[PDB]
């Protein structure tokens, strides 16, 4: 998954 | 499985993330999903998230269709008000047995940053099938029910300052525990082996  | 929703309101702030992540898309194996929340950022500090959570939505745009990267680039395009609509596996109910009992116990907390640090999830429901007692999922460490140490998860929320919360939904509960006050005296239900 991507960090926001 | 029958879900819980939620609608989760985070206010971003102009030089920082919001210590959410965000795992899956149509071209991944799962459904949008919280994935990990960052130690004391926005995302963990709002007591309303939880790893494993789906986001079905976010500022009214549904996740389902999008790959994960423009599910990403959405998320950071958003100015300050972001609102996620989330689902989750509803909390299993604990019923008393020859091996397990209820008690209670009242706990008082004081709010910091305008929280309790404990996720509550569950609530009453018109279907049947997602209605739950209102169940506190997570302690968030170093929050204020972590500091006082009382309140386990698994733990049922019955009452906020002798309102009780037989009968009203999450969004009811999230409201009497948003318009507390500064300190609170809750009731806690637990179980007891034997």
């Amino acid at each position: 998954g991507t960090e926001v | 499985s029958f879900k819980g929703s939620t609608v989760v309101e985070l206010m971003k702030k102009e030089g920082t993330t919001l210590g959410l992540t965000v795992s899956g898309g149509i071209d991944k194996d799962g459904k949008p999903r919280v994935s990990n929340l960052r130690q004391g950022g926005i995302a963990a500090r709002s007591d309303q998230l939880d790893v494993g959570d789906y986001i079905k939505a976010v500022n009214g745009i549904n996740l389902a269709k999008f790959r994960h990267d423009e599910i990403i680039s959405l998320l950071k395009n958003v100015g300050e008000r972001v609102v996620l609509e989330v689902e989750y596996e509803l909390p299993p109910v604990s019923i008393q047995g020859s091996s397990v009992m209820f008690r209670t116990v009242e706990v008082t907390l004081h709010k910091e940053g305008n929280t309790f640090g404990f996720v509550i999830r569950g609530g009453a429901h018109d279907d049947r099938n997602k209605s739950r007692p209102v169940v506190i999922t997570c302690v968030r460490p170093g929050g204020p029910a972590d500091r006082e140490g009382t309140i386990k998860p698994g733990d049922r929320l019955l009452s906020v300052d002798g309102i009780r919360l037989l009968g009203t939904t999450h969004a009811e509960a999230m409201s009497i525990l948003k318009q507390c006050g500064q300190e609170a005296t809750l009731l806690i239900e637990y179980d007891v082996s034997v």
